[PDB]
C-alpha cells in the first residue's frame, strides 16, 4: 500500500529490477577523443575533482582503489539522483543492495589491513595515550564498533534514501487530498513538497559521497 | 568612529584615515575589525590585508608580518614589515620556491632547520592563494 | 479501542523527536552570529553554510514528524 | 570467447587479480552472510 | 631630531613580557595569552630599535 | 604556541623568514629597489 | 473512554517537544551577546539575524504545541 | 478512571518540556559570563541581551507547564 | 488502582525536568571557568553572574520536581 | 490486540533518540561556521571534517528509524 | 499489582534525570580543559571551581536518583 | 500477552539511549574543526583523540543498543 | 504478569540515563581537541584532566545502568 515503490518491481513476470540497476552507467559516456561533447567534459571535469577530493589523503597503496570508489561515488550519486523521478525503483532504498555494496568493500578494507599491518592493525584497537585502567574496557569497545561499520553503511544509505522518498511521497498525498479544499494551502503545502524535493537532490549527492568517504577512510585506516 | 593606521618600515598606507572595516591575518585565524570592536592585540602572518573605505570601495594589499592593535578609542594600528599591493607580485615565483622548500623539507632533517623550512613552506602558500 | 488509543500515544511521543531540531537549529544560527562577528566579509559564504546546517538538521526533525503522522493516519 | 576476454579481461584483470583479492574474501563473507540469512527466512 | 639645529636625547622604555601580561590595564585587551605578548613583544622591540635608528 | 616557538624560534626570525620569501616572489621590476631598502649592514660585536 | 484517556497522555507528550525551542532560544540570544561583544558595531546586523535564528528556532517549537492541540481538541 | 489516570501521564509528561528552558537559561546566563569577560563595557547591554534571551527561553518552558496544568485541571 | 498507579508513571516522569538544570548548571560554572581564566581581575562580578545563572536555571528545575510532588502527594 | 498496540508505542518512543542527531548535527554545521570564520584558507579541508562528523552523527540517528521500523513492520 | 508494577515504570522514568547531570558534568570539566590551556597559571583557581561547578550539577542529578529510590522503596 | 508487549516499549525506550552519542559524536567532531582551525599543524594529533572520543562517546551508544536488543530478543 | 511486564519498561527507561554520559563524554573529549590545539605542550596535563572527567561522566553514565539491572535481574 504504502511501500509499493519498494517492492522489487518486475514487468510482465520479469525482474525488471535488472535493468534499472544497469542503467546509471548508461549516463557515462567514454571518448577515446582529446576534446570531446558537453557531457562528457563536465563528467569528466567532476570525476578528476572527485578523485582529486577522496584520493590525495591517501598513500601509494590506498590510491589503488581510485577506480572502485570513484566508480563507487559515481555510480550511488547516480542511481540516488535518478531514484528521485517519478515512480521510479531506486535500488539504493533496498537494504539487500546496499548491503551487497557495503559487505565486500568494508571486508575488503580490513582484510587487507589484517594481511599486513597485523601489528599496527591490532594496536589500532588501542589509541596511544589511553591509560592503564582504561586498556581493557576499550578493546572490546572498538571491536563492537568495527563489526557495525558495515551494517551502519548500509543502513544509513537505505535508511535515508527510503525516509526521503518516503517523506516526499506523503507530503505528494497530502497536497492531493487538499486539492479540493482551501486553495492557498495547497500552494503552501506545494511550497514544502519543493523545498522538499531540493533537500532530496542535496541528500541524494552528500548519501552518495557520505558512503564512499566512509569507505574512504577505512581504507586510509588500514593502508 | 575608526581611525585606521597602517605602515610599513619605509610607507604609510593609511594615517589616522577614517574606514570602515578591515581584515587582517592574525597568527590565531583571520577577523574583520570594524568600528568600536572590541579591543584587542595581535601579530600578522602571511596574507592578504583588505580595507573598506566608506565609499564602499576595497584596497588589498599584502602583508608579511608584523602586528595589530585595536584599541579602547577605536583606533587601529597596523604595522606590517614587509607591505606590497598585489600587483607587485607573480603567481609563478610563488609556486616555484614553494616546490624547492617542499623540496628542501623532505631532504632536511634536523627540527630547527626544518621550522624555517615550514615557515617559508606557508610563506609561499598563502603567496599562491592571495594572488589567485 | 486499544489500537486507536495507542495511535495517540506513539504519534504523541514520536512529535517529541522534533525537539533535537529546535535545539540543532538554534546553534546553527547561533555560530553563523559568532562566525559573522569575526569575520564579516565572508557573510555570503557563512550564511551558505547555515542554510546547509539548517536543512540537515531539520531534516532529521521532519522524519519525526514523518513517523507522528506515518502513526496517526497511515496506519 | 573473443573480444569478450580481450575487453572485459584484460583491463579488469590488474583488479581482479591483485587488487580486489581482499574484495572477493569479503564478498564470499557476504554469500555466506545472505545464505544464513536467507536460510533462517 | 627636532630641527636642523636641534635635537634632544630622549629614551623610551622597553616592557618585558611579564609586565605587560601582569598589568591591570591590558585586561581590556582580547584573545591575549603569554603567547601573543611573547611574538608581540618581541616585535616591539625591534620597533623601537628600528624607530631609534631612524632619530 | 606555533610549532616554530616549540622549535625554538622568535617572532622576529619568523617575521625575518616570511619578510624575505615575500620579498623574492616580487617581480624583478621591484625586486631590486626592495631588496635594497630592507637588506641588513650591521655586525655585531 | 481509553480514547479520551489516550488523548491527554498523548497531546502531553507532544508538548515536551517545546524543550527543543527552549533550549535553541537560549542559545541565539546567547551567541547574540557573546557575537555582540565581539563586534559591537554590527549590533544592527547581528540582532537581525537573531530573530532571524529565534523565528526559526520557535517554528519548530510550535509545530509542537500543533500537535499537541491537534490530538486534544482536533481529535 | 481512565482518564483521571492519564491525566496524571500527561501532565507529568508534559512537564519534561520544561528541561529545554532548564538548559536554554544555563546557555544565555553562561555566555553572559564569557561575553561580559571579554568586553565588560558593555555589562549594561550585555545584560539587557540576557534578560531578553531568558525571558524567550523561560517562555517555551511556561508553554509546557501551561499544558500540564491544562491538561492537570482544565481537563 | 489505576490512579495510585498512574501517580508513580506521572511522577516519575514530571522528575525527568530536572535533566535540564543539570546540565544548564554545568553549562554556568563552565563558562565561569572559561570566562574567569580570560580576564581574573572580574572574579567578582563573574561570579555575581554565575549565582544568578544557577538561580534562575535551577528555578526551572524545581519547577518539576514541584509538579513530580504536587502529583504523588497532593492528587 | 495488545501486541499491535505496543508496537506503535514502541516504534513512536524509538524514533525519539533522532533527536540525538537534531542536535548533533546542529554542533557539527555550527562548528564548521566558527571553524572556517577564523581560518577560511582550510575551507576545503574543514568541509571534509564536517561531513564526516555529520555521517557518523546520523549514523546513530538512523539506528533508531532502524529499530523504529524493526518494530513496526518486522515484529 | 498495578502498584508494584507502577513503581518500575515511576522508578525507570526519574532516573532520566541523571541524564542531565551526565551532560553538566561534560560541560563542566570540559571548559576546564578550555580554561586552563588559557591561563594555565590559575590551574588551582579554575579547579576550585570545577569541583563547585561538578557538585552543584550532581546535585541536580542525586535529587533524581533520590526520588528513583523514595518510589521504588520507600513506596 | 503482556510480556510480548512490554518488550517492545522496553526495547524502544532504551534506544532512546543512542540519542546521547548522536549528540556527543557532534560535539567531538565539531571541536575537531574548531581546534584544526586554530592549529592545523596538529592534523593527525588532533584527529587521533577525535577517533579516541568518538569510540568512547560511541560506546555509550551502543550500550544502549545492546539493552534494546538484549531485551527485545534475548528476553 | 504486571511486575515481570513492568520490569522492561522500568529497565528500559533508566537506560536513558546513560544518554547524559554519550553527551557529557563527547563534551570532554571536545574540549581536550580545543585546550590543546591552544597550549599543546600541556599535552599531558590536559589529557590527565580528560580521563579524570571522562570518568566522573561516566560514572552516572554507569549508575543509570546499575538501576537498569537491579530493576531487570535483581528484583
Amino acid at each position: 500500500n504504502l511501500f509499493a515503490s519498494f517492492i522489487a518491481p518486475t514487468i510482465l513476470g520479469l525482474p525488471a529490477a535488472v535493468l534499472i540497476i544497469l542503467f546509471p552507467p548508461l549516463l557515462i559516456p567514454t571518448s577515446k577523443y582529446l576534446i570531446n561533447n558537453r557531457l562528457i567534459t563536465t563528467q569528466q571535469w567532476l570525476i578528476k575533482l572527485t578523485s582529486k577530493q577522496m584520493m590525495t589523503m591517501h598513500n601509494t597503496k590506498g590510491r589503488t582503489w581510485s577506480l572502485m570508489l570513484v566508480s563507487l561515488i559515481i555510480f550511488i550519486a547516480t542511481t540516488n539522483l535518478l531514484g528521485l523521478l517519478p515512480h521510479s525503483f531506486t535500488p539504493t532504498t533496498q537494504l539487500s543492495m546496499n548491503l551487497a555494496m557495503a559487505i565486500p568493500l568494508w571486508a575488503g578494507t580490513v582484510i587487507m589491513g589484517f594481511r599486513s599491518k597485523i601489528k599496527n592493525a591490532l594496536a589500532h584497537f588501542l589509541p596511544q595515550g589511553t591509560p592503564t585502567p582504561l586498556i581493557p574496557m576499550l578493546v572490546i569497545i572498538e571491536t563492537i564498533s568495527l563489526l557495525i561499520q558495515p551494517m551502519a553503511l548500509a543502513v544509513r544509505l537505505t535508511a535515508n534514501i527510503t525516509a526521503g522518498h518516503l517523506l516526499m511521497h506523503l507530503i505528494g498525498s497530502a497536497t492531493l487530498a487538499m486539492s479540493t479544499i482551501n486553495l492557498p494551502s495547497t500552494l503552501i503545502i506545494f511550497t514544502i513538497l519543493i523545498l522538499l524535493t531540493i533537500l532530496e537532490i542535496a541528500v541524494a549527492l552528500i548519501q552518495a559521497y557520505v558512503f564512499t568517504l566512509l569507505v574512504s577512510l577505512y581504507l586510509h585506516d588500514n593502508t | 568612529q575608526m581611525s585606521f593606521t597602517f605602515a610599513s618600515p619605509t610607507q604609510v598606507f593609511f594615517n589616522g584615515a577614517n574606514v570602515r572595516q578591515v581584515d587582517v591575518p592574525t597568527l590565531t585565524g583571520a577577523f574583520g575589525i570594524l568600528a568600536a570592536h572590541v579591543p584587542t592585540l595581535q601579530v600578522l602572518r602571511p596574507g592578504l590585508v583588505v580595507v573598506h573605505a566608506e565609499d564602499g570601495t576595497t584596497s588589498k594589499y599584502f602583508v608579511s608580518s608584523g602586528s595589530i592593535a585595536v584599541n579602547a578609542d577605536s583606533s587601529v594600528q597596523l604595522l606590517a614589515e614587509e607591505a606590497v599591493t598585489l600587483d607587485m607580485l607573480d603567481l609563478g615565483a610563488a609556486k616555484a620556491n614553494l616546490e624547492k622548500a617542499q623540496a628542501e623539507l623532505v631532504g632536511t632533517a634536523d627540527e630547527a632547520t626544518r621550522a624555517e623550512i615550514q615557515i617559508r613552506i606557508e610563506a609561499n602558500e598563502a603567496l599562491v592563494k592571495a594572488l589567485e | 479501542d486499544i489500537d486507536t488509543a495507542a495511535k495517540f500515544i506513539g504519534a504523541g511521543a514520536a512529535t517529541v523527536g522534533v525537539a533535537g531540531s529546535g535545539a540543532g537549529i538554534g546553534t546553527v544560527f547561533g555560530s553563523l552570529i559568532i562566525g559573522y562577528a569575526r569575520n564579516p566579509s565572508l557573510k555570503q559564504q557563512l550564511f551558505s553554510y547555515a542554510i546547509l546546517g539548517f536543512a540537515l538538521s531539520e531534516a532529521m526533525g521532519l522524519f519525526c514528524l514523518m513517523v507522528a503522522f506515518l502513526i496517526l493516519f497511515a496506519m | 570467447l573473443q573480444s569478450i576476454i580481450k575487453n572485459i579481461w584484460i583491463p579488469m584483470k590488474p583488479y581482479y587479480t591483485k587488487v580486489y583479492q581482499e574484495i572477493w574474501i569479503g564478498m564470499g563473507l557476504m554469500g555466506f552472510i545472505v545464505y544464513k540469512i536467507r536460510a533462517a527466512d | 631630531f627636532r630641527s636642523v639645529i636641534s635635537y634632544k636625547t630622549e629614551e623610551k622604555p622597553i616592557f618585558s613580557l611579564n609586565t605587560v601580561a601582569s598589568a591591570d590595564s591590558m585586561s581590556i585587551y582580547d584573545d591575549i595569552d603569554a603567547d601573543v605578548l611573547q611574538n608581540y613583544q618581541e616585535y616591539n622591540l625591534a620597533n623601537i630599535i628600528y624607530y631609534s635608528l631612524k632619530e | 604556541v606555533a610549532y616554530w616557538r616549540q622549535a625554538g624560534l622568535s617572532y622576529i626570525r619568523y617575521s625575518q623568514i616570511c619578510a624575505k620569501a615575500v620579498r623574492d616572489a616580487l617581480k624583478t621590476e621591484f625586486k631590486a629597489n626592495a631588496e635594497k631598502t630592507s637588506g641588513s649592514n650591521v655586525k655585531i660585536v
